[PDB]
RNA sequence: AGGGCUACACACGUGCUACAAUGGCGCAUACAAAGAGAAGCGACCUCGCGAGAGCAAGCGGACCUCAUAAAGUGCGUCGUAGUCCGGAUUGGAGUCUGCAACUCGACUCCAUGAAGUCGGAAUCGCUAGUAAUCGUGGAUCAGAAUGCCACGGUGAAUACGU
RNA sequence: CGCGGGGUGGAGCAGCCUGGUAGCUCGUCGGGCUCAUAACCCGAAGAUCGUCGGUUCAAAUCCGGCCCCCGCAACCA
RNA sequence: UGAGCCUUGAUGUGUAGGAUAGGUGGGAGGCUUUGAAGUGUGGACGCCAGUCUGCAUGGAGCCGACCUUGAAAUACCACC
């Protein structure tokens, strides 16, 4: 297994996004480039739009996803299935 | 009523007013107020950064580096 | 005296023989024998049943297989209803620990396959 | 198999000519053509004109002879549960289950006949169809398969003989020793002939006895014109 | 700044190691060459199952260290059952380089435990320190070698004939 | 009346007799080869072997029953 | 020369088995020069030299009950 080693991360980018977001409880989805960032208690009930490189994809932040990174809910690679080859695109 | 085909009565006909004496009478939360994940929710419970045990030696509060030293 | 029966290699020395009551690969077995006062280079045929009891009691604390195979079952399934990437790679069957998918999918996703064209 | 050896060559010299014989002169000749140090046994080959297809159209069973043969007839009792003494007092050697289930499985039996209970026979002895020439298993068709085992021991030691077909209408059956007189022998003969005749089908009103040939054991054989209906030498 | 070629329905080129017992298991046991270590590595140290941790004499490398070189040997042990070969996967915990290890990073290690019994079509180097086979170090080098380069262990059949 | 032969992957065949072992030509689908085209090589899938039951470690085969197709039987007159 | 009827005579080279497996009853062996076997002579007799074997001489053997392999077991006489 892999880990986060030993130091403390809160991410600089989510600290400053979250501080302005919490004050209303919630507002419209926060435009996020931070795919490096873990999910945290401070972020519970926010809606984080996560750039995947092509576009932002909405991740709804909630208690069950705190063991995880923002970049896990938001996808990257495309899988061609083998019922039959993928004919179409998905955005 | 066909009595005999119904299972034994030890805890049936006895004591419909019973305690929690070996087992509870009612569970909480099974009517699902949040949808069930079957997960323990990590870094919510618990810690994002690992335990420090092993390599227990007196801390140096002023900057130090093992290859930066000769 | 068979530890547990079903698969033990017969007239085999004691260290490999115990990998069939489960929860005890070689390392834990080594320490379990040391406790009971048993040497490694004995064969497992030489022992009275009361040593077999002293062994079984020291195994019986470690993880039961019934729980071990449940632990991997519940670990993929949890991830898999969540939609984290860990859980998505388990969904397709592909490797999760960095292995190729253009090659070396076989141990998880099964034999090589016909492709219509 | 019938390999060409010494013990037949001497007998084959001592014969005068091979031809089909009147039964009383077949028996007097056959007694001359024993050779062995052991007392030879006498049995009869009778060709039956029945169809000989499975059972309906077969002749199957046993009879008790009025005079017994000079052989012992090695009877075993294959059962799961009997009082041993009661079966031994009838004349049996061995009563049990494990030893007789073991033989009929392995495919070799020390014993010539086994008497079986229905509960022994069912698992081992009942299926076997290509059973060889040593005849190990119990059979229903013979009538040796009975729960009245102690009865079957007492009629086996006193004189009970069997008849059965192969793939053909031929019945070979024990008639006695070469030790015996001609009268006693014709008397054994006629008792068998009457039992196969009682068991004969209704379609067997044509030609029934086709050929008769009489045999002795280690020693050679003598062809017969027919068996006749008589219990006497004259 | 994030994402990718490291994708997956697969085929193919190559190399690795294996499919045993010539070996592997346990315990005991042996000797390398060559080179790297000035920004760096490093005995003893105390902690740690190990990895690693935090301290540090010392070094200039024929002094100290990477590094226990492995294969091979000793003894006792194993029979085709994918095992007593082979050990991949995966769960889980400890550790690491870096704001940051999710798809796409490294290491230790616990438990369970598959494919594969020499493989169709295809398919290559070799004349002897070679071929085969076993391990090592280094170049590169944030973090990662099956590869490349060289080194030493152990070291083959035969070359009639055109 | 009676005798005797046959019932195979989607299509036509082989194997058969004390047996196991699905084999040949097609149609199908995937791969390989040659500098390339070319012919050619290689694998796979496909069956209750007419259907039922029995013996045996083994049945398409041997054994018992049933439905179907055909030659002869010169027969329905 | 078919068919019927009939006198005697044999090979059986199995997956597993030392070799000798048509179905199967009698039935536990033939000691007769050891039943042998054996160079040698002939004979039955075949998945081609293999199973069995007559005999001057030969006390040296098929091969079971047993010992052993198999679904079935084996001698030797019969029956076909």
């Amino acid at each position: 297994p892999r880990s986060l080693k030993k130091g403390p991360f809160i991410d600089l980018h989510l600290l400053k996004k979250v501080e302005k977001a919490v004050e209303s409880g919630d507002k419209k989805p926060l435009r996020t480039w931070s795919r490096r960032s873990t999910i945290f208690p401070n972020m519970i009930g926010l809606t984080i739009a996560v750039h995947n490189g092509r576009q932002h994809v909405p991740v709804f932040v909630t208690d069950e996803m705190v063991g995880h990174k923002l970049g896990e809910f938001a996808p990257t690679r495309t899988y061609r299935g083998h019922a039959a080859d993928k004919k179409a695109k998905k955005k | 009523m066909k009595k005999d085909i119904h299972p034994k009565y030890e805890e049936i006909t006895a004591s419909c007013s019973c305690g929690n004496v070996m087992k509870i009478r009612s569970t909480v939360g099974h009517d699902l107020n949040l949808d069930v994940c079957s997960k323990c929710h990590p870094f919510f419970t618990g810690k994002q950064r690992d335990v420090a045990t092993g390599g227990r030696v007196d801390r140096f509060n002023k900057r130090f580096n093992i290859p930066g030293s000769k | 005296a068979r530890i547990a029966g079903i698969n033990i290699p017969d007239h085999k020395h004691a260290v490999i023989a115990l990998t069939s009551i489960y929860g005890v690969g070689k390392t834990r077995s080594k320490a379990i024998l040391a406790a009971a006062g048993i040497a490694e280079d004995v064969k497992i045929s030489e022992l009275s049943e009361g040593q077999i009891d002293t062994l079984r009691d020291e195994v019986a604390k470690f993880v039961v297989e019934g729980d071990l195979r449940r632990e991997i079952s519940m670990s993929i399934k949890r991830l898999m209803d969540l939609g984290c990437y860990r859980g998505l790679r388990h969904r397709r069957g592909l490797p999760v620990r960095g292995q190729r998918t253009k090659t070396n999918a076989r141990t998880r996703k099964g034999p090589r396959k016909p492709i219509k064209k | 198999m019938a390999k060409l050896t010494k013990r037949m060559r001497v007998i084959r010299e001592k014969v005068d000519a091979t031809k089909q014989y009147d039964i009383n002169e077949a028996i007097a000749l056959l007694k001359e053509l024993a050779t062995a140090k052991f007392v030879e046994s006498v049995d009869v080959a009778v060709n039956l004109g029945i169809d000989a297809r499975k059972s309906d159209q077969n002749v199957r069973g046993a009879t008790v002879l009025p005079h017994g043969t000079g052989r012992s007839v090695r009877v075993a009792v294959f059962t799961q549960g009997a009082n041993a003494e009661a079966a031994k007092a009838a004349g049996a050697e061995l009563v049990g289950m494990e030893d007789l289930a073991d033989q009929i499985k392995k495919g070799e039996m020390n014993f010539d006949v086994v008497i079986a209970s229905p509960d022994a026979m069912r698992v081992v002895g009942q299926l076997g169809q290509v059973l060889g020439p040593r005849g190990l298993m119990p059979n229903p068709k013979v009538g040796t398969v009975t729960p009245n085992v102690a009865e079957a021991v007492k009629n086996a030691k006193a004189g009970q003989v069997r008849y059965r077909n192969d793939k053909n209408g031929i019945i070979h059956t024990t008639i006695g020793k070469v030790d015996f007189d001609a009268d006693k022998l014709k008397e054994n003969l006629e008792a068998l002939l009457v039992a196969l005749k009682k068991a004969k089908p209704t379609q067997a009103k044509g030609v029934y006895i086709k050929k008769v040939s009489i045999s002795t054991t280690m020693g050679a054989g003598v062809a017969v014109d027919q068996a006749g209906l008589s219990a006497s030498v004259n």
